[PDB]
C-alpha cells in the first residue's frame, strides 16, 4: 500500500529493494448471530474480514 | 540531478524538496545517473 | 576504619560526573545515566 | 625446469588441472592495526573509531 | 561471466575462440576435436574453453 | 522435522487465539456498556501481521 | 616444494596468471540510510552540508 | 583553546578523537572527542494513557494500511496535544483519531473524516470537534484538501485503470478551475469526476460503487455529476480514448 493508500502487487525484488515484507493479506468470513430473548434471531455475515 | 526509473527507465530531473517518484511511470524506485566526472582505470 | 553506625546510610554520596556521564543521543538531548535517574528519584523523595 | 636457473628439477613434479576456489576470507578484510586510538569516554579505554 | 581474453597459464589469446568453439560444436564436432580445430594444443588453453561458463548470455536477459 | 509450514502453524494458533481473545475483550466492554459492537473495529490486525 | 613459500598449508600463485584475471573477483558492499522525521524538533534530511 | 593561540578553532581529529590547534599542531584534549559515538561512519497515568493511545493509533493505522511515518507523525501530535492538555476533557480515542487525520493531511495523503471514522469507534462528528481543537492547541494548520488528493486511493480501490484515474483527476481539477461546482466538497467532486470518467471507459462503476469507496451518498454524487455533465467534452483530457462517446454519457 502506497502512501496514498493505493494497493499494488508487491514484487519480491521491490520488497528486497525497498525493505518490505513479502506478505499477503488474510481475510476471514465471519458470521455474527445475536439473540435478544425476543424470539427473533438476526444473523449478519461480514464477508472477507 | 537525473534519476532513472527502475520500471520504465525514464530520466527525470528531480529537486531535493519534491517527492521522489517517476513523473510518468509513478514508480517509486529511482536510480541516480552515472556521474559526469571522469574516472581513470588502469587496465591491470 | 569501620564503625557499626557508619553502616547506616545517614548521608548518601553522589558519584562524580566522570563515574556517570551525560550521554548525547538524538542530537543535543542529553541522555542521563541510570544513576542520575535514581539520583533524581532519591533527591525527590529526600526533599519530600 | 627451474624458473630461476632453467635446470631440470631432479624430481618429476605432479602437475595437472585441479578445481580451486577463492574463499571469502581476504587479508584486507582482516588486517587491522591500533596505535593510540579513540578510547571510550566513560571507560577511558580503547574502542573502534 | 565472459570468455577470458588470455589463457591464464600461458597468455595465449582465447577471447576470439568462444564463438568459433560454439559454432564448431554446433557442427557436430566433439569438444576435443573443436579445440584441436581452434589451435588449442596445450591443455591449459583447452581448459579455458572446455571449462568456460558463459553467464553473460543470461545476464543479457535482464533489461537494462 | 518441523518445516516452515508446521512451524508457522504453531505461531498462527497462538496469534489467532490472541485475536479471538482480543475481540472477546473488545466486545465484552461494549456489551456490558449496553451498546452493540462493530466487528471490524474489534479485530486487531497487528496481532497476526 | 618450490621455494618454501607453500609450507604449512600455504600456496604459491602465478603472478602472471593473476595479472590475466585468474581468480579476480568483485566485492559489493551496499549501504542503506533512511531519514526519519520522528520528533517535531528534529527532522533529518538528505543534503550535502 | 591553544594556550599559544587564544580563541583558536580547534580541528576535530578522528585518528584518536582529539581537538588540535588549527595552526599549531598542539593536541588540546587527549582523546576527548569520542569519535565512535559522534560520527555515524508502576506506570504513570499520563504515561499509561499515552501508551494506550499509541496502541490505538497503531491499531487504527493497520486497518487502512497507513505507513509507519504517518503513525510516527500522529504519535508526535498526540504528545504535543496531550502534554498541552487543552483537550483533557475529550476522550483519548477521539484525540488520537483527530491526530491521525491531521497526520494524514500533513503528509500530503489526506483521508476523509469518514475514512478515519470507519477505523475508529469515535464518530465523525467527534473527530471533527477534536480536529479543530487540536489545531488551536498546536497553533498549526493543514493545507486545504483537493480533488486529486483522493483520486489515487479511490480509483485504485475501484479497480479502475490508470487512464481512467488520469481522466478522473483531470476532470475534477478542470471542474474546480472552471468553478462548475462552487461550494461542493472536494470528495463529492472527486466521486462525481470518477463516475464521469468511469462511465466513459470499458470499466464502468455504478453510482453506489463509487459512493461506498468515496464515502459520498449516491445522491450527492448525482448532484455534483449533474453540474459537470453539461461541460463533459471540455473537462475530459484532450488525449483521451472514449469507449462510450461523451455525447452518450449517462444523463441524470
Ligand atoms: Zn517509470
Ligand atoms: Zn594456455
Ligand atoms: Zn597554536
Amino acid at each position: 500500500w502506497e502512501r496514498d493508500g493505493a494497493p499494488s502487487p508487491m514484487m519480491p525484488n521491490e520488497a528486497r529493494l525497498r525493505n518490505l515484507t513479502y506478505s499477503a493479506p488474510l481475510y476471514v468470513d465471519i458470521t455474527k448471530t445475536v439473540i435478544k430473548e425476543g424470539e427473533e434471531q438476526l444473523q449478519t455475515q461480514h464477508q472477507k474480514t | 540531478m537525473i534519476y532513472i526509473c527502475g520500471e520504465c527507465h525514464t530520466e527525470n530531473e528531480i529537486k531535493s524538496r519534491d517527492p521522489i517518484r517517476c513523473r510518468e511511470c509513478g514508480y517509486r524506485i529511482m536510480y541516480k545517473k552515472r556521474t559526469k566526472r571522469l574516472v581513470v582505470f588502469d587496465a591491470r | 576504619y569501620a564503625r557499626p553506625e557508619w553502616m547506616i546510610v545517614t548521608v548518601l554520596p553522589v558519584p562524580p560526573l566522570s563515574v556517570r556521564p551525560a550521554v548525547v543521543m538524538q542530537g543535543s538531548a542529553r541522555n542521563q545515566d541510570d544513576l542520575t535517574h535514581k539520583l533524581a528519584d532519591i533527591v525527590k523523595i529526600n526533599n519530600q | 625446469y627451474n624458473g630461476f636457473t632453467g635446470r631440470k628439477i631432479t624430481s618429476q613434479i605432479f602437475i595437472g588441472p585441479t578445481y580451486y576456489q577463492r574463499l571469502k576470507h581476504m587479508v584486507d578484510d582482516k588486517i587491522h592495526s591500533r596505535a593510540r586510538g579513540p578510547i571510550q569516554i566513560l571507560n577511558r579505554q580503547p574502542m573502534e573509531g | 561471466m565472459i570468455i577470458p581474453v588470455r589463457c591464464f597459464t600461458c597468455g595465449k589469446i582465447v577471447g576470439n575462440k568462444w564463438e568459433a568453439y560454439l559454432g564448431l560444436l554446433q557442427a557436430e564436432y566433439t569438444e576435443g576435436d573443436a579445440l584441436d580445430a581452434l589451435g588449442l594444443k596445450r591443455y591449459c588453453c583447452r581448459r579455458m574453453l572446455l571449462a568456460h561458463v558463459d553467464l553473460i548470455e543470461k545476464l543479457l536477459n535482464y533489461a537494462p | 522435522l518441523d518445516l516452515a509450514g508446521p512451524l508457522l502453524a504453531f505461531l498462527f494458533r497462538g496469534m489467532f487465539k490472541n485475536l479471538l481473545k482480543e475481540v472477546r475483550i473488545y466486545a465484552q466492554k461494549f456489551i456490558d456498556r449496553g451498546k452493540d459492537f462493530n466487528l471490524e473495529l474489534a479485530i486487531k490486525t497487528r496481532i497476526i501481521s | 616444494s618450490y621455494t618454501g613459500y607453500n609450507q604449512e598449508d600455504s600456496v604459491i600463485m602465478n603472478r602472471s596468471a593473476v595479472d590475466r584475471g585468474f581468480f579476480r573477483s568483485v566485492f559489493y558492499r551496499s549501504y542503506k540510510e533512511q531519514e526519519s522525521k520522528k520528533g517535531f524538533d528534529q527532522e533529518e534530511v538528505f543534503e550535502k552540508p | 583553546t591553544c594556550p599559544n593561540h587564544p580563541d583558536a578553532i580547534l580541528v576535530e581529529d578522528y585518528r584518536a578523537g582529539d581537538m588540535i590547534c588549527p595552526e599549531c599542531g598542539l593536541v588540546v584534549g587527549d582523546r576527548v572527542i569520542d569519535v565512535g559515538s559522534e560520527w555515524r561512519t508502576t506506570m504513570s497515568s499520563s504515561d499509561r494513557a499515552m501508551m494506550n493511545a499509541f496502541k490505538e493509533i497503531t491499531t487504527m493505522a493497520d486497518r487502512i494500511n497507513l505507513p509507519r511515518n504517518i503513525v510516527d507523525r500522529t504519535n508526535n501530535l498526540f504528545k504535543q496535544v496531550y502534554e498541552q492538555k487543552s483537550l483533557k476533557g475529550r476522550a483519548n480515542d477521539a484525540i488520537a483519531s483527530a491526530c491521525l487525520y491531521i497526520a494524514c493531511r500533513q503528509e500530503g495523503v489526506p483521508r476523509t473524516f469518514k475514512e478515519i471514522c470507519a477505523v475508529s469507534r469515535i464518530s465523525k462528528k467527534e473527530i471533527g470537534r477534536c480536529f479543530k481543537l487540536i489545531l488551536k492547541a498546536l497553533e498549526t494548520s493543514v493545507d486545504l484538501i483537493t480533488t486529486g488528493d483522493f483520486m489515487s486511493r479511490f480509483c485504485s480501490n475501484l479497480c479502475l485503470p490508470k487512464q481512467v484515474q488520469m481522466a478522473a483527476t483531470h476532470i475534477a481539477r478542470k471542474a474546480v478551475e472552471l468553478d462548475l461546482v462552487p461550494g461542493r466538497s472536494p470528495i463529492s467532486v472527486a466521486a462525481a469526476a470518477i463516475y464521469m470518467a468511469s462511465q466513459a471507459s470499458a470499466e464502468k462503476r455504478t453510482q453506489k460503487e463509487i459512493g461506498d469507496i468515496a464515502g459520498v451518498a449516491d445522491v450527492t454524487i448525482r448532484q455534483s455529476y449533474r453540474l459537470i455533465y453539461p461541460r463533459a467534452p471540455d473537462l475530459f483530457p484532450t488525449d483521451f480514448k472514449f469507449d462510450t462517446p461523451v455525447d452518450k454519457l449517462p444523463q441524470l
